[PDB]
């Protein structure tokens, strides 16, 4: 409990969820964990 | 009733900034302490004997 | 491991986790599941 | 580090079972204790250890240290 | 006030460019007071230099595939944007890669302007196949951070250009951690652990060191609405802290030639401090001088290194 | 009226007052002084104390509560206090009922 | 790529209520900023506080004075919320003598030289006719919550009554930060620091010790080089 749910919102998917992105490529996971901090992605966005 | 705390929720006293914290849903907009950033969500706070 | 690529519940979770020790060392199992503890409690407080 | 140390798979490739290494483990510490024990007094067939110590450190530590090392051999009396 | 327990900051090498900080002991909390703003100000406040936008030749939009090209459009632009470059120009500076015919065709074939240089020449770019030509132009400008192609789209439109996003700051991912450290004293000393990872050009603590200032600057800012204000004070500055013991001790000196020292004893100077600053005027003026004694008193002098005329610590004799 | 709150008897003027008694003037003439319980011992080992919650020159009708009692604040029941609370999940150490 | 430096300023709400206004910074540069200046300002800001009493006919607290409304566990609640600033390092004492009916405020107090009381509208005890209050309050300089058990002196008297210390001018921090997106084609934030304090020390002051505690705490990581 706690866990569960904290490992499902960090994996799911973007069904009503404000997914911004959902295009961009990134180079690396370093990038995108750089886009996240800025405004600009979604934990749930389907990214490449 | 449940009607009655809804209505009143929008028509508290505002604070000395003239803002009401809490939200007509009963949600209010936190602060994380450590980190600093705000919550990603409104978070339910009130107070409770 | 490879990679997983879907939403993770607690079913999901629980194959996971008995894949792990089916196939790994008790000590690799060990230290996954404090990762997963550690990952799933900051992400349930981040989860709003 | 810890208690965790040496790892129980490694451990296991040097004996048949758990109930086993349990008891090899158990004696060698038995026998590490003794030597520390009567060490200063007349010399006693006990010998090690056979590998690196701390200041005080738990002999079954020792013991487990040394029989994933391979410096033990355990025979059936 | 006094902290009674100055922290110290201690580094450890993973790889060539990834490091691992730790800082301790601090006092209770101050490991998120100060862990956050160093994450921060290590990814967000260093300048940089990175490529903006690209064109790959007079004929694109074709998403599909670049003709001549193994690779596609996303490739080649995750390709261009592992790119480390370093710029002096204010302005965008353009360069030009020119890679003909079969082969792989990596950064050392780009032919940078002056002014500008790529770190990592051993970067492949894309593969060419069947006498292929890539006639790319690449634009590479300064910043900060890390700026999207969004906020870099162009209102003007022009055939070729493809905005790209820009990765300015060297350092590429920053990672932090507390726990409790204190033993003999009581417990809940936090101690502070900070993974940083670069890229090629700077090395951690570089970027380590400019983050620190860049702090310390901001925090001046406010530190100046009253200097004459009671804060929590380190106390022994490591520096002179060590070089104490030897640069202001009242022994003018322990070992050298008694006729020296017995010379300089009667004619003014007690503590070695009174003799480094301000020598070469105080031995020739006064009837006390010597041409090959300068021998025992500059280079002999330096206990543990030091030269004359120079600044002496503790200028009240603690009498 | 669970009887751990002290009440007038007669209506009267309160004469003087100290944290360990109070003496009334009732109005026939008949002055009544009252001792609270400071500090004592209930069955359970907690503390009894009773507080005033009157002044000197008050006037005080029969049945209006004198003296506070172990958990009662101005002569209702207090048994806690209140909190502001926020409800969510926190690095886990609110799991699981903590 | 911008060449201009932050800048900070103030406003002034109230005697005790300041704005610090810090622009521009980097974007998502503002939030940590201000985290940061009001953990230092609620955590590691010096002051002075009371740490201990005695009284002339009292030995613990669990006890009443002969005269006063109150037990000797409510004076001490009393006085726990008295705000006093000290200069002098050592443990300084003062007086607080009252006879005859009425309130006993912290006006009634007699500091020395060097310290003082800065809230004398409080009320500490309310006195009868036939009461009479002596007791002598020890001040101290230090920071944060020091509880009364590590106020216990070794070999202390029989009537010394330990309290709890609470050395902090700053009574309430925020902040704000407004994405200003001004005209230079970039975007930035302004902060908005709210810093009030309890009528100690200017809120000036305040910010100027915490950006010296940073600055020095940030100074060791400057150095690396």
């Amino acid at each position: 409990q706690d866990m569960v749910l904290g490992l499902f919102f960090l994996t799911t998917d973007g069904e009503l969820r404000d997914t911004k992105g959902e295009g961009r490529a990134f180079g690396s996971t370093a990038e995108a964990i750089m886009a996240f901090d800025a405004g600009e992605l979604a934990l749930q966005s389907q990214i490449d | 009733r449940e009607d009655e705390l809804a209505g009143l929720l929008n028509h508290t006293i505002p604070n000395r900034d003239g803002e009401r914290m809490v939200l007509p849903t009963g949600k209010a907009r936190l602060f994380d302490g450590r980190s600093g950033e705000p919550f990603p969500d409104p978070i339910s706070v009130g107070y409770m004997y | 491991y490879p990679f997983v690529d879907y939403s993770v519940g607690k079913k999901q979770l629980s194959e996971i986790v008995n894949d792990l020790a089916e196939r790994y060392p008790k000590v690799i199992v060990a230290a996954t599941l404090d990762n997963l503890k550690a990952a799933g409690f900051y992400w349930a407080t981040r989860s709003g | 580090e810890g208690i965790i140390n040496p790892p129980i798979d490694e451990l296991l490739e040097a004996t048949d079972s758990k109930y086993s290494l349990v008891i090899y483990a158990a004696k060698r510490a038995r026998q590490i204790n003794a030597y520390y024990s009567q060490l200063g007094e007349g010399l006693l067939e006990y010998v090690g250890p056979l590998v690196d110590t701390h200041v005080h450190e738990k002999p079954l530590s020792i013991a487990l240290r040394e029989i994933n090392a391979g410096l033990l051999t355990s025979e059936a009396i | 006030m006094l902290i009674a327990q100055r922290p110290s900051l201690t580094e450890e090498v993973v790889d060539e460019f990834r490091s691992r900080f730790v800082i301790e002991p601090l006092e209770p909390g101050f490991g998120y007071t100060l862990g956050n703003s160093l994450r921060r100000t290590l990814l967000s406040s260093i300048p940089g230099a990175a490529v903006t936008s690209i064109r790959i030749d007079g004929v694109l939009h074709e998403f599909t595939t670049v003709p001549g090209v193994k690779e596609d459009v996303t490739d080649l632009i995750l390709n261009i944007k592992q790119l480390v470059v370093s710029s002096e120009h204010d302005e965008p500076v353009v360069m030009y890669l020119r890679k003909q015919g079969p082969g792989l065709v990596t950064a050392a074939d780009i032919a940078p302007p002056a002014g500008v240089e790529v770190h990592n020449p051993d970067l492949v770019l894309a593969t060419l196949n069947g006498k292929g030509k890539l006639e790319m132009e690449l634009t590479v400008e300064r910043g900060r951070g890390y700026v999207s192609a969004v906020q870099n789209k162009q209102v003007g439109q022009e055939i070729g250009r493809i905005p790209v996003d820009s990765i300015y700051s060297p350092v590429l991912k920053v990672t932090y951690k507390v726990e409790a450290t204190r033993v003999e004293q009581r417990t809940d000393f936090d101690k502070l652990i900070v993974d940083v990872e670069t890229k090629q050009a700077m090395r951690p603590r570089d970027a380590m060191a400019s983050a620190g200032k860049t702090l310390v600057e901001l925090f001046g800012l406010a530190r100046e609405l009253n200097i004459d204000a009671e804060g929590i004070d380190m106390g022994p500055s490591p520096t002179d802290a060590a070089l104490a013991a030897d640069l202001a001790l009242p022994i003018e000196e322990l070992e050298l030639t008694v006729r020296s020292y017995n010379c300089l004893k009667r004619e003014g100077i007690h503590s070695v401090g009174e003799l480094v600053a301000r020598s070469e005027a105080d031995l020739l003026d006064i009837r006390n001088f010597g041409a090959k004694s300068i021998d025992e008193v500059k280079a002999k002098l330096a206990g543990m290194g030091l030269a004359l005329k120079d600044s002496p610590p503790g200028f009240d004799p603690t009498a | 009226d669970a009887g751990d709150v002290l009440k007038a008897e007669k209506d009267g003027v309160v004469q003087e007052l100290s944290a360990d008694y109070i003496t009334v003037a009732n109005d026939d003439g008949t002055y009544i002084t009252y001792r609270l319980h400071k500090f004592s011992r209930s069955n359970q080992g907690t503390s009894v104390n009773q507080k005033v919650v009157v002044d000197e020159g008050d006037r005080v009708i029969e049945g209006q509560v004198l003296a506070d009692g172990p958990a009662t604040e101005d002569g209702e029941m207090a048994l806690g206090k209140n909190l502001l609370v926020a409800f969510m999940p926190w690095e886990g150490h609110n799991y699981e009922d903590a």
